[PDB]
């Protein structure tokens, strides 16, 4: 259909994989689109088979999203956090607030980013309509996820509490060599 | 065997014939006549749908798949024989009657079988998809097995007479002296 | 398609199952988006079919849902319940009010959420349109509800039924050591 | 896709079924979502297979439905009326008008819900627009179908006409322990 | 999928057939929803397999129908008088005006119905804007179709064609004694 | 799925087809719905593999259909003329103006028709939207297609092309036996 | 489905294809409806496979289209150019301007059409919304590719280019002999 | 379906592909319709896989785009220059701003196009609605990219920056001759 | 074939085969040995590979049924670098005792040791390709010299690298 099938000869031959199977075969990950509830699951899924497989190879997480929903990627970043193996993402197009974070979440000298990519990060959107006592508790756990992304932010990146509250209070658009700077990846991939 | 279609081959186009000891036979004065049940299959297969087709182009397709196209080439003619009719029935009927008289006869026993009896014979074992067999079987059953008794433990021993005819009522054969 | 293939050696090999399906093979089920009839039903065919496949190892339930119609949740918990093997809720991403009351609904001591997991929890919703007669009905029966909610969430964490009854009078929110404090989960998973 | 598939070793081993299928073979069926012609007749259809495998080996209903049309209903209850084996029919969730009549027309002694199952009964609904005449009709046609919903339910669970007519007049709830007194299921599953 | 697969032992076994195809192998179809050309005609060509099949034993056409366009209705019946072997049509659920004239079409003496189905009858509908030429047109079109299935209906029932014709006017809906007695169906089937 | 599949033994047996391919196997082609691009086509390639498989059997054609557009209608009939083996045309259900058209383009002889089937004849719709002289040119174009349409039409069916013109003004309706006497079929199918 | 499935018997037999990949075996190759980039694309597809199986065999392109985009038919013509093998377009049904341009840019002496068949040729359409420069840019780039257009078609049918500017200012219509007095096709396929 | 399948005989014969597989095996590549995240994902796999296969032998990607968004467009362009083998791009149909870019990306020396084929290159869109602030940081963002954009473009062409500044303020169209001498693509094929 | 399994679990269970004559096929005193590599260019960013089960591998067809004939499981580890360098030594003096029954000595320089045992050894193909390696750098430069009759008896050869052109240096 639209996603096309490759043949690989391992055993018997012949064996017919569509093109995401025959990657997640390698141990790389895609992901793509905005962050929902159901891509989140599949994600984890794949990540807890990938160490169900081999706990000591990485896992390569190919990062390519405007952004998405806060839960479903907290969702991601604790499965990347609990499973054993390290879990190297990569940044290729560009990767927005739950994507940066998804992407700066990655193993500690492993996160890398390609030359044209963008990153971009802000301060996690949301609201509520109703009662003025149910307004406040939505925005008091608004708020308790802000601070808790900004603390996340703040360890995986290395920089002060203090700046990353300063830095995503508007949406902050960062280039490959200033998300390198910045703390966000650990390298620029360039060439083989 | 299918291999074996090719000593036929080469008798059809030479008429001759070496065996094993060189020696040559000669097929110019013998005709040549081989029977097959094939293709029948195709022909009274029932297509699906509202008509059904001839499948007589399917079985000429099956005899070509059977016999390579030099061996059809070799051949005089193929005779595709038909089924039989009611009619046919009828006269094979007459035909087999004629012969259990013959057998009768050499026991010393005269039979007689009405012209009703006749139909109602062919009527009861008319089997368009076997042809003429099942007529031996009919007559067997409805006049061999009577008969047999007769000419065993029966009124017809040393002694014939026997009339056969067919009532209306139940469709039964009259029998005895 | 969209739902990648994987493969797995035991017998004869190359034996190709969707991630999901591999993993329903190790006695883990995924519950993700609104519980509605149809969704929860085929958890419930996932649960029994894993009890007929050994009575004795447990399930786990990885939660991540917003919530959900009151009797498809009754119905996964009812059937919780009733099976003999015991039945991990790990609760990732977040779990609202039906998807909190199945996660606290785990066996004892197995109840689990993820670091940076959600926990919401309120009193059940719902109405009706018509004449007064059958509005009482319909109020009667849902205030019957939420009292049985009630009494079921005071069973699974040990909180007094009063103090259930004023929590969840409004949406409240509920982080990791939060819920852990609360009784709706046993421990928090870190790390392997 | 959406459905699992499962794993079997009978005769050469390694049978793939859906998950629903894999039930199947376990004269189990499952009967969800509202009640219309070719879900009933799915019904219907697995109802006579599984009849037709095994005569006397009982068949289980697993019923979680908020109701659906009437003549529906009435060819699944006619087809459990029908066939030889007996029918338990299992309310888990909730079954409503439809479906709690095709639940409590389970075999006698068989009919069993789950302790946080709802059970709702009321009259069939319905309507027409044209003329009086035609309008006459169909009050007649769709009273003559209540009544003999009535009877069938008075003969179902033992309570007296009237006393059905009186109570299916506006909807009625009933949880597990009502239905048990009630007469419409014969006892409540608790555990293994 | 939504339909699930069977096996069927019979030369080498683990024969796996979707349920519909299983039964169709049993001679068996079913009917379902309104009558449509895709439909009617899926249903002709199984009448005409199952007649290559053994044009000697009987055919099961399980009806269960709203209605539906009569041309295809004519097209099911016209298959169902031309083909050797018998039609024994099931009135399960209801069948309406196309349903139930293609149930009283069955073979003389195999029309049967369940005890609680619904049988009913009218003249049929449709209609046509234009000029009033075509609209003479289109009415005595209509009018001649409504002639010829009042004729057939009265030669498949036994009843006089002004006994139909003054019973059709309306929609008249029977009950399966009614119907019995009415001529449309032979028999009520009630247990094994 | 919705198609049901049927088993053939021919060679090694167990050959699975669907009811269509099933049927194309022995030589007979639906035509079904509004006739357009690539439903033509399809029966374009069906009648193209027929003939290719043995050009000197019939094929057949079973027609219900409503029309379509008049090229795809012109597409399937040049392929008619064009393959050496007869194609016999059975309208079965109904066939309008296009549909009509196809049956009565039958190999002649063949032609058949059930004895409820309705046809129905008339002259080409269409229409255009511009500038006067595309009108024009639109409408010299219809205009010659009807005037080809009635001279084909007056070919098939023996009768004058003033006849067929005076005819197809307005939409006429034809029975079979009023068909078989106008010309558009050979004879009407009545049993087997 | 609703594409039917065949058997043919070459190495092992029962080779199932369905109809199109049956065709397209033997190099013939389907256009129809509007032409696109998937479709056009595709049909390159079939004909570099088809050039790259056999580069002497001649390539049958039956078209039957309304048209379609002025640039994947223009890569369709570039294809059929560049490849080596010589490509026979067979207009059955009718061709639009698209269609009309890929019938006639044909292997010369092999552009056939149907005795019916419809062919329409009228200048390339289009449009632009924004400000006046971006109005200039688009339109003289319409006014280049209406050039290109008459070009080709001038060449590939013999005729004046004038000729060509003059006849296709509005939409003209041609029959088979009219087009084939043209130079749109070589002749008409009248019988086997 | 709509994408035929192919027979290929390598090791066992009759190794049926999709077209498109088919072609992936010749490590040929289709880029059409809009650039966007799942089919720029989808290129950048099979990319992938390609360079896995044979790191040395060329990877040919078919473009045929009207445009589409710039940031998977980038990832297909940083893809193209990190893997090892050279990526020869082939402009056949069209390519636009997107399309032009990644046609232009290509190995120096193998940017091929087709004679008839169209390519047009513009500055990028966007836009954004909201505050004062945000809006111009997202313009200060478009800016960056544009001016990478035109930086990428002059060192591909060989053209000064000023010239791809200059020349992409509209929309500019060239043909075949205008982008060989543009630079944009090396050489025009065109025959066997 | 799981058909070669059933004929070998019926000899690990009775250690007698039949022959197709009416012979018997005693294994009462035969060592089964059987091998399995279970093992494994990384496509995506990487190149990493290194991982090892067998026993879910064969546990395919010797399921634990078949795996309950087992007498013992022996496992195999990758060579290290100290044991790829005593490998290229046992090579290294096979061919010297080989050149000295012809009465010439071959030193090895111990760099030039270290490379061939880098050139090789390969962890996915093991000590398979140093066969090739060893023949291929030693030999041939030998071969020459000996045949063309330069290199003859009381002669001798002295391999040393050459640190930048790896060609591994000799004399006469």
């Amino acid at each position: 259909a639209l996603v096309p099938m490759v043949i690989e000869q391992t055993s018997r031959g012949e064996r017919s994989f569509d093109i995401y199977s025959r990657l997640l075969k390698e141990r790389v990950i895609f992901l793509t689109g905005q962050v929902e509830d159901h891509m989140a699951n599949l994600i984890v899924a794949q990540m807890l088979f990938l160490e169900a497989e081999n706990p000591e190879k990485d896992i390569y997480l190919y990062i390519n999203s405007p952004g998405g929903v806060i839960t479903a990627g907290m969702s991601i970043y604790d499965t990347m956090q609990f499973i054993k193996p390290d879990v190297s993402t990569i940044c290729m197009g560009q990767a927005a607030s739950m994507g940066a974070f998804l992407l700066t979440a990655g193993a500690k000298g492993k996160r890398f980013c390609l030359p044209n990519s963008r990153v971009m990060i802000h301060q996690p959107l949301g609201g509520y309509q109703g009662q003025a006592t149910d307004i406040e508790i939505h925005a008091r756990e608004i708020l308790k996820v802000k601070g808790r992304m900004n603390e996340l932010m703040a360890l995986h990146t290395g920089q002060s509490l203090e700046q990353i509250e300063r830095d995503t209070e508007r949406d902050r658009f960062l280039s490959a060599p200033e998300a390198v700077e910045y703390g966000l990846v650990d390298s620029i991939l360039t060439h083989r | 065997h299918p291999d074996v279609f090719n000593i036929l081959l080469q008798v059809m186009d030479n008429g001759t014939l070496t065996d094993n000891n060189g020696r040559k036979a000669d097929f110019r004065n013998v005709v040549l006549v081989m029977t097959t049940n094939a293709g029948v299959r195709e022909t009274e297969r029932k297509s699906i749908g509202l008509i059904h087709q001839d499948n007589s182009t399917d079985a000429m397709e099956e005899i070509k798949k059977i016999f390579t196209p030099e061996f059809r080439n070799r051949l005089d003619n193929i005779i595709w024989f038909d089924h039989l009719s009611t009619d046919v029935i009828h006269q094979v009927v007459d035909k087999f009657i004629v012969e259990l008289q013959v057998q009768l006869d050499q026991k010393g026993v005269s039979l007689e079988v009405s012209q009703e009896a006749r139909n109602w014979l062919a009527e009861k074992g008319y089997d368009r998809a076997m042809g003429a067999r099942p007529m031996a079987r009919v007559i067997q059953d409805n006049l061999k097995k009577p008969l047999a008794n007769e000419l065993l433990f029966g009124s017809l021993v040393d002694g014939g007479q026997v009339t056969v005819a067919l009532d209306k009522e139940k469709n039964e054969l009259t029998y005895g002296f």
